[PDB]
């Protein structure tokens, strides 16, 4: 599934507070996402059938 | 013949073109091919053949009404045929194309303006 | 179009309905039937069903309007109205006892007739086929001359040579002048009339 | 493909699910329906992905899994259906039956089914001329004058389109604490939003906001819009309104305030003229707004 199905029917990988209206801290985040992922990317090398799904 | 089976089974071009305008209208002019398209009184504005002689476009002048030029128009494609074969029977031409009846609209402009320009307004004393 | 195609334009008019079921044919019985079931637009701001509703009035005001700005046009419109009105009761109280019967004083019948007496019958249409523009007359649909007619009051009272007069007193004095088959619009009517006769010829290049 | 044994094993876990499902929802699994397995997956598992098909969905294998022919024919080889060998046996015992029908009369707002849906009906494709055959059959057993069971056997060939364009809704009377009678109703024009109250008794008094109209709406073409519904029906001076709108610009807030009191107005006039003002476009919101 393409980019423009992402809420119609696919979800988000990564879920947290930041990006609503009035909170604080999105792009801390998205680092943290970013560095997340490469490392266990890394670190299971050749595991991961599918994405992560970081839950916060 | 056997006909039951056979049944069931350029300078040139417009010398031509008036040679067979004038058999036209002279064969329109009588009911030689039919009394309901003698009754008609169709009149031909010209005739013009294809540069290949592959057909004969008769281009007939239309009238106002509309279900007259319907009728005109049925009238003259059931007839075109037989006038086919009167124009060869006659040895006004030894082979004559199929014969394509065609409305004429340029006819009908000149008619509508001159019925415009008759009741128009024009310029003081001009 | 927000509109779906099922939806129809509707009818304003206030005494087709008021028609009585006997006087219905059975084809009006029909259409009104069917116009039950078929969904009907939303009445758009302008038509109404006042008695004093002019549909020919109310495309003249939108033509002048000019940016949206139909308050400016509509009082322009009735100032035009008002200043024909007062224009035609001034000559009609100078008038003698016999030339009294013939002064209109109803605007309304002005403005229509004027406008009657600029519609061309006949206009000219550009055609370049020779390689060299032809000008092919041809007569003019009935909305086409009665679109003309506005169209040419207009521009000839937006012309600049009308200097600082207002635009009511401009109108009025177009309008009244039409009214007695006078002025530069009637001019234009006849010159193009006569541009259409001079290439009666080239109707049969159409 | 799915063997038929894989569809029993299905069926089987659609059961235990079920019964686990009810456990945890507390429910008593006997009387568990699929109204409550939606809701419990819905509220166990929630999903606001707009695919209403995207979401989880706990369904019976019957209805999930595609469906499969069905035997015409036993173990003695005989059809079962007297009309098998022509290969449209259903198509063609609905048209003996409608003929029989037909016979029988001899001697004595909705839709058409449309073809596809026929064919659902059916079990059987068919083609579309011997459709329109079924369907001109269906029309003349209309014309003759059908019984009971004859209209039910055609009500059986009919789903709904609505009739409900004729008719617009009539707001009830409602009545103040003077004893007067009285009716509202709601209007919307681009971002103007107005609600009318009607009086069945006045002299024709219109207070907008509390102020009267002539001073609400200095513009003639705003008192146009107002005096088109009261004039169209010829009830000028007659009914007093008390509106309120909010919103938009003049003519916005002018076409918001008539199509309220269109709508509180339709309570006091004949059907007739409710259908008179529907034709006339004075019950209908206008849709067409700013564009992105």
């Amino acid at each position: 599934h393409a980019p423009h199905y992402i809420a119609h029917r696919k979800g988000w990988l990564s879920l947290h507070t930041g990006n609503l209206d009035g909170e604080d801290h999105a792009a801390e985040r998205t680092v943290e996402d970013v560095f997340l992922r490469k490392f266990m990317w890394g670190t299971f090398p050749g595991c991961l059938a599918d994405q992560l799904v970081l839950k916060r | 013949k056997n006909w039951l089976k056979k049944f069931a089974s350029h300078a040139r071009l417009r010398a031509l073109n008036g040679l067979l305008y004038k058999a036209l209208t002279d064969l329109l002019c009588t009911p030689e091919v039919s009394q309901e398209l003698y009754d008609l009184n169709v009149e031909l504005s010209k005739v013009s053949l294809t540069p290949d002689f592959s057909a004969c476009r008769a281009y007939w002048k239309t009238t106002l009404s509309a279900e007259q030029n319907a009728h005109m128009e049925a009238v003259l494609q059931r007839s075109a045929a037989h006038m086919r074969h009167l124009l060869m029977s006659q040895q006004t031409l030894r082979n004559v194309p199929p014969i394509v009846f065609v409305q004429d609209k340029g006819n009908a402009a000149l008619a509508e303006l001159d019925q415009l320009l008759a009741v128009a307004d024009f310029g003081p004393r001009d | 179009s927000r509109y779906s195609p099922e939806f129809k334009d509707p009818l304003i008019d206030k005494e087709y309905y008021r028609k009585p079921v006997e006087e219905l044919t059975e084809e009006e019985k029909y259409v009104r039937e069917l116009k039950k079931t078929q969904l009907i637009k939303a009445a758009p701001a302008g038509k109404t069903s006042s008695v004093f509703e002019d549909p020919v009035i109310s495309k003249f005001t939108n033509m002048m309007m000019i940016g949206g700005n139909k308050v400016l046009a509509r009082s322009l419109m009735i100032q035009t109205l008002e200043a024909v009105k007062r224009k035609q009761f001034e000559k009609y109280h100078a008038a003698s006892a016999e030339e009294q019967a013939t002064i209109e004083r109803n605007p309304y019948t002005i403005f229509h007739q004027a406008l009657k007496n600029c519609e061309p019958m006949i206009g000219l249409v550009p055609i370049l086929k020779g390689g060299r523009f032809y000008q092919v007359p041809v007569p003019l649909p009935d909305r086409r001359r009665r679109f003309l007619a506005m169209k040419w009051m207009i521009t000839e009272c937006r012309d600049k040579k009308h200097q600082r007069t207002l635009m009511p007193e401009k109108l009025s004095h177009k309008l009244l002048e039409a009214f007695h088959n006078q002025g530069p619009v009637i001019k234009r009517k006849h010159d193009l009339h006569k541009m259409a006769e001079a290439n009666r010829a080239l109707a049969h290049y159409r | 493909t799915y063997t038929e044994d894989f569809i029993k094993k299905q069926i089987e876990e659609f059961n235990i699910g079920k019964r686990h499902l009810a456990n945890m929802m507390g429910e008593d699994p006997e009387t568990f329906t699929q109204e409550d397995i939606d809701r419990a997956i819905a509220y166990l598992f929630p999903s606001g992905l707009f695919e209403k098909r995207a979401r989880p969905v706990m369904k019976h294998p019957e209805q999930i899994f595609p469906r499969q022919r069905a035997i015409q024919w036993g173990e003695d080889g005989r059809p079962f259906h007297y009309l098998f060998y022509t290969g449209k046996q259903s198509y063609y015992s609905l048209m003996h039956d409608v003929y029989g029908m037909l016979l029988n009369l001899e001697k004595h707002g909705s839709r058409w089914l449309i073809k596809e849906e026929l064919e659902e009906m059916l079990v059987e494709k068919l083609s579309d001329l011997d459709y329109m055959q079924f369907i001109r059959l269906l029309e003349k057993l209309l014309t003759s004058q059908c019984g009971a069971a004859e209209e039910e056997f055609v009500q059986r060939f009919r789903r709904s389109v609505t009739l409900e364009s004729k008719k617009q809704l009539i707001e009830p009377v409602q009545y103040d604490e003077q004893g007067m009678a009285f009716s509202k109703s709601e209007g919307k024009r681009k971002t103007a939003k107005a609600e009318a109250i009607v009086y069945k008794h006045g002299s024709g008094r219109i207070k907008v906001n509390g102020i009267d109209y002539q001073l609400y709406f200095p513009i003639t073409q705003d008192r146009e819009q107002l005096m088109f519904p009261f004039h169209f029906v010829d009830r000028l001076g007659k009914h007093d309104v008390t509106c309120t709108v909010s919103g938009g610009g003049r003519s916005a807030q002018a076409g918001a305030i008539r199509l309220a009191m269109a709508k509180a107005l339709c309570s006091f006039v004949t059907e007739d003229e409710v259908e008179w003002m529907r034709q006339a476009g004075l019950l209908t919101t206008d849709p067409r707004v700013r564009e992105r």
